[PDB]
């Protein structure tokens, strides 16, 4: 009731999780140009302006707790410049129990892998207007487009949705902290499990092609689209293959 | 809590105390330890009357605690509609689902894989309007062939209610319940069999020469449907809805616990009795499941006899069509006709030995009472017997 | 589940009445709702009825009907708004080989509408067809449903409620209409004769209380199936236990006729259900099966009594190449119990052959001399010959040869 | 953010009941105030709407029109106030020439306005145009709007809700205006067909009740747009999951056909969607993609398992050269869910290349013989020869010999 952790848990997930895409949809597009940039060149003081501007633009004004979201350039990525974004986020003695460095990290790791996936797509939907006025390339990137939105659907609508409403749920039948500390722990070792953080590295790989397919057709040849096409679906039928054996992780492939 | 940890010593018993008294305190003593630790719950002639007023209250208390908190009884209930396939409902639906996979060798088999199937039973039969925390219990366990030979439900009870099952009824409902799949099994498939037959002469009843054999592949059938047919109904009320009758009688009415385990005990030795499951009754069961066995052998040779009719039919039916040769057919045809004196051959030998068999397992019954009731079962109007 | 094709004026009134049994018994209301009471209830609802957004209860019916008037009149019924708007079907717009026609004429919406229906079950079992072999309608729609529902769907059982026309009682032209339909019938029927005559034979000793009979006997025969147990829980279970057929049951009693409360054991039911009197359809000829679902207490050890002393007392003829069946079930919770067990019977009997003698002897007795063919050689089926009408013949002949 | 551009009477009308669905659908005040229960709405405004000094909001919206008569009427209705009276234009004072020279004549105030409401947008993504491909105002005005909009926007999608005109019925020189408004979508639109044949067809089985159903239709495609969730949070997502279109939506039901209210699954719906007849518009012809949005209530793995079925049921047919998208949206929370679960349908199929074949068919039908040329020559465009019709031609022939 006072200092309530329920309506303080809803202002992670719409900046964490990407709930909502009313305020990325309005940040990418500012900091676009200036995260490009490689790393120990970007000014913090400029990111920071950018962030707080693109919250109270957007619909996410409506929010008494938005002003906790800090930058925090991290050194190593996902294993520069734009590979090493996200957000912080600072919390007072007494929710802070709940919610710790040591589980807020991993909230910090399922957002990235959740930041990579929602860049490239953005990126490869763009092409998509530069070529609406050399007839091979389309049915390529309809190949491309049609897995990372395949990917996505499966990583909202069917694992961080789902999940979530158990633990809205598990949280109104609890007895005692020791027990919310196990229905937030137990909701976040089960998201980077039935998510690929928990190897399948071939991921890393496969995403990789996908921005470089974007970057020839960001030059505007004809002999190297039909390279992609071999080394791409090269890795997909991988994909596939290792994803099929398992005893969640089989619905995967009717996605 | 129960069967160990307290002894009612010979020696260090008072002349002034009878040897009967001596085990009313014992279980005054026991019924109040065990209602602090596992439960987890706290609180001459006048002599003679302390004894019994301590024993009227605490053991009626005890069954309030272990009936409210616990449920005890709707176990019972519950135990029999799925472990002992009392639902009927739920287990229909539940061996339509596990068909597909169960054919399949053991070795391809992951026990991951089943739940699901089983929660989807369980979900859109009408098990599903039940206490929670009963289907909490309910899962799958995997025996150690085919699909068809390591199935089976476990229902895994743990806690206070362990006290009445212990490890002894759980090692016996598995003992039935293999009884009860086979016999379950092996009426699904002769209603198959039945199903296959009312579409078989509704195609190739064009086709007058088949019918000849055909005939005996319908005899065969409802001659072995009624034996299986039969003694699935004595498995209804003779062992189930009358042995289980005499469990709900010595429960509403005993008391302290210990007039249900013994109540609950030897509901476990008559169902072991009346069915065939028993130690002497080894040339029984053996002898019946050859019976089992010749109900699987037709399908085989049954099959094979439908779907060389089909072709033959399909064949018959393009050879026509297209053209609407004429010689090198006839042959082809004429081979046909020549081939079905070899099949109702099969079908000759495959039920005069079937009748072998079952007119043999007649005369095994008469051996150890309960059983007369089946022989009249079967034998029922004297087709056999001459 | 289960689908519902009823056609002709015949099928769509036994609908009507079979679906107010079924609300009846499952507590549903005319408008689709459920009663308070009714809440918590157990019955198995899949089987005949599919639950909708609104909490109303929708039939796995389809109406069908060359004329308008009979349906209309069903709309306008307190149980009107319970159908499926969508379902009902009725001609823009008395002979079989019309009838066939239009059922050619009218084939993609028809079965738009079945595959509708049929997407939204999950273990389909069969179907079930009420209609009325001498009449255009019925006849004719059923016999081009059946061809091209057992061509469309192999896998799934197909049961009717067919009714036979009256013989004592002189269409003028059911000859052609019977015998047609029972060709198709045993071509493609997977599985319950019903005739006018011995039914309000019984009736007396409108066609609003012979269908209520007719609906009874419907209902009764799916109870165990409405109402799980634990044997017999599938109509395939059925059907095997048996395989043309014939009825009867025993507490058909009118609502005046309570006043005799008589001590009703099973023994006298199940006795009761085997007198020719009490088979609602009108050589030595003997039983092929014989099946008795009975309602209400029944003690097993009163089952076995029964059965033994019947079987002494010899009052039932079997086949001598070939070696009965009492099933139990439970009475709806809702329907007075004014009965304290009753019984029903469907048998399969060598007698049925004589109807099938009746109708050829009957056609024969006109294709001698060609009578009201005219309107036939309308329609293009039989517009060059009636070769038709010969194989049809001959296949009904087989038929009671092999009987 | 976006702009509406409507044109001829069918625009303007259409336009009407749009922003009628839209004010409706977000708590808007005819007069443009909002109401109590709405104050704290959380839905996104901006998209269609843009706030006044005043709390009022005003529609991102232009009215164009050859004639008074239709925009005076709006403006006598409840909602008049609410419109911009800035925005609106109405000419002072039937044939694509004529408007096309009328667009050339009146540049500089339409484009004065557009830029206008342009620069108070701050991330416009593209525009939407409502108007009829037949009719002298709509097709010329439209043609003139998209050649210059393209040349002046060439960074802003551009869609348009066209509607074809009706052929079973027999414009008498509709031929000559659509082929050239079909000239210029293929050579300047980014992306929705429309017929009055089809969706008259389906409405049956006045232009307010058509044009309520097209309103609905493009409500229901901006839903998620205007409602943000997780995915599809733009046009553009929209524009590359599909890429000509039509659609269908399930739901389309009278206010009086709520009675059945028919327990409505997602499955059902991603069903029903599918077929020929809930398309609204009119060689193995197969898919190109499809798209459906599901409001209400939804389970992702009920949506799985339909998905998995309707692929191995195999109701569908795509193209054998290349590689469907289910997106779920949330109801507003104001008007009656009468619906469980609805869908709404846009696919992109080859099938519709016939509709051209139709139009050319028509052409080539009037082109051999010279018929009605003589207004067309009075213009400056057609002033001289008429070779913008055969380039038109051979791009329509160019166009359908792709597909």
């Amino acid at each position: 009731e006072e200092k309530e952790l329920v309506a303080h848990l809803r202002s992670i997930k719409r900046y964490f999780l990407m709930d909502q895409g009313d305020f990325f949809v309005h940040f990418m597009d500012l900091a676009e140009e200036e995260l490009r940039k490689p790393v120990e060149d970007i000014t913090p003081p400029r990111l920071e302006a950018l962030l707080e501007l693109a919250l109270r633009m957007s619909t996410a004004n409506t929010d008494p707790f938005k002003d906790d979201l800090k930058i925090d350039l991290m050194p190593h990525d996902l294993i520069s410049g734009l590979e090493a974004f996200s957000f912080d986020y600072i919390v007072k003695w007494p929710l802070s129990l709940i919610i710790n460095r040591k589980a807020l990290t991993r909230y910090q790791m399922l957002f990235r892998h959740m930041f990579y996936c929602k860049h490239v797509e953005r990126q490869l939907c763009s092409v998509w207007i530069s070529n609406k006025t050399f007839a091979g390339a389309f049915t390529l990137r309809q190949r491309m487009l049609n897995f990372v939105q395949n990917i996505q659907y499966y990583m909202m609508f069917e694992v961080m949705e789902p999940t979530w409403h158990i633990l809205e749920k598990n949280l109104k039948s609890a007895s005692n902290i020791d027990d919310v500390l196990g229905h937030h722990t137990g909701f976040l070792d089960t998201c980077l499990k039935d998510c690929m953080l928990t190897l399948l590295k071939v991921f890393s790989k496969l995403m990789s092609v996908c921005v470089m397919f974007t970057n020839c057709m960001q030059k505007f040849f004809e002999a190297t689209i039909n390279k992609f096409d071999k080394n791409f679906s090269a890795h997909l039928l991988d994909l596939l293959a290792r994803l099929s054996i398992y005893s969640g992780m089989a619905s995967v492939i009717s996605r | 809590l129960w069967h160990d940890k307290y002894t009612l010593r010979k020696s260090m018993i008072p002349s002034f105390m009878t040897m009967d008294q001596s085990r009313k305190v014992l279980l005054i003593g026991k019924s109040i330890n065990f209602l602090h630790q596992v439960c987890h719950d706290q609180t001459e002639n006048a002599f003679q009357g302390k004894i019994d007023a301590a024993y009227f209250e605490t053991s009626k208390y005890l069954l309030d605690v272990l009936n409210k908190k616990y449920s005890l009884l709707d176990h019972m209930q519950a135990m029999r509609r799925y472990l002992l396939l009392g639902q009927g409902d739920f287990i229909r639906h539940l061996m339509d689902l596990l068909k597909p996979e169960l054919v399949r060798p053991a070795t391809t088999l992951y026990q991951h894989n089943l739940t699901g199937i089983l929660e989807t039973a369980v979900r859109a039969t009408n098990a599903q309007f039940d206490s929670p925390e009963i289907l909490r219990r309910l899962d799958v366990r995997l025996l150690e062939d085919t699909g068809w030979d390591v199935f089976s439900l476990d229902y895994h009870v743990d806690g206070p209610i362990a006290t009445v099952f212990t490890r002894e009824c759980m090692s016996h409902y598995l003992r039935v319940f293999n009884f009860l799949w086979r016999a379950k099994r092996m009426e699904y498939i002769l209603t198959d069999i039945r199903k296959g037959h009312m579409c078989n002469a509704k195609l190739l009843r064009n086709m007058p020469e088949f019918s000849g054999v055909l005939h005996q592949c319908h005899i065969l059938a409802s001659e072995m449907v009624h034996f299986i047919h039969q003694m699935q109904y004595y498995i209804t009320f003779e062992v189930l809805e009358c042995s289980w009758d005499e469990l709900w009688n010595k429960v509403q009415q005993a008391q302290d616990l210990d007039h249900i385990i013994a109540a609950h005990e030897v509901f476990l030795d008559t169902i072991i009795s009346r069915c065939l499951l028993d130690s002497d009754s080894r040339a029984l069961l053996n002898q019946l499941r050859a019976v089992f066995d010749q109900i699987i052998e037709l399908q085989n040779a049954q099959d094979a006899i439908y779907r060389a009719a089909l072709e033959e039919l399909q064949r018959r039916l393009q050879f026509e069509e297209k053209k609407k040769e004429e010689e090198e057919e006839n042959k082809r045809i004429g081979e046909f006709k020549e081939s079905i004196p070899k099949m109702c051959s099969q079908l000759r030998i495959l039920t005069h030995f079937y009748q072998g068999i079952v007119q043999q397992f007649l005369v095994l019954l008469t051996t150890d009472e309960s059983l007369r009731f089946l022989s009249f079962r079967l034998d029922f109007n004297e087709h056999y017997k001459a | 589940e289960i689908i519902t094709l009823q056609l002709g004026q015949c099928g769509n009134q036994i609908g009507f009445e079979f679906w107010k049994q079924l609300c009846a018994e499952h507590g549903i209301s005319p408008e689709g709702i459920v009663e308070e009471f009714a809440t918590e209830g157990t019955d198995r609802k899949d089987v005949f009825f599919y639950q909708a957004d609104d909490e109303h209860y929708i039939p796995r019916a389809v109406l069908l009907d060359l004329e308008p008037r009979v349906i209309h009149s069903i709309l306008n019924s307190p149980y009107a708004k319970l159908y499926n708007p969508e379902n009902i079907y009725l001609s823009e717009h008395n002979n079989w080989a019309s009838g066939f026609s239009q059922g050619e004429k009218i084939h993609e919406d028809i079965f738009d509408i079945i595959d509708r229906e049929a997407d939204g079950s999950d273990s389909l079992e069969g179907f079930v067809l009420c209609h009325s072999i001498a009449g255009g309608t019925g006849s004719g729609l059923g016999s081009y449903l059946l061809e091209r529902l057992n061509d469309r769907y192999p896998k799934k059982l197909v049961q009717t409620y067919s009714v036979f026309p009256n013989q004592d009682e002189m269409v003028v032209v059911q000859p052609y209409n019977s015998l047609l339909t029972l060709k198709r019938l045993t071509q493609n029927a997977d599985c319950v004769v019903l005739d006018n005559t011995a039914l309000n034979r019984i009736a007396t000793d409108s066609f609003s209380q012979i269908n209520q009979l007719v609906s009874t006997i419907m209902s009764a025969s799916t109870t165990t199936l409405r109402y799980p147990g634990y044997m017999n829980n599938d109509l395939i279970g059925l059907i095997a236990s048996l395989i043309f057929l014939m009825t009867g049951y025993t507490p058909l009693t009118t609502d005046q006729s309570v006043a005799s409360v008589r001590k009703t054991t099973v023994l006298d039911v199940m006795r009761r259900l085997l007198q020719p009197k009490n088979v609602m359809v009108s050589t030595n000829h003997c039983y092929i099966a014989i099946l008795n679902i009975i309602q209400g207490e029944v003690d097993p050890t009163q089952v076995h009594k029964s059965l033994q002393r019947i079987r002494e007392r010899k009052l039932a003829n079997f086949i001598p190449w070939g070696p009965i069946q009492v099933a139990l079930s439970r009475k709806s919770p809702y329907l007075p119990s004014a009965h304290r067990v009753s019984g029903l019977m469907m048998a399969n009997h060598t007698s049925i052959s004589s109807l099938f003698e009746r109708t050829c002897r009957q056609y024969d007795k006109l294709r001698k001399r060609e009578a009201f063919l005219e309107q036939f050689r309308k329609e293009d089926m039989f517009k060059d010959n009636f070769d038709e009408m010969d194989t049809s013949r001959e296949i009904v002949q087989q038929l009671i040869d092999e009987y």
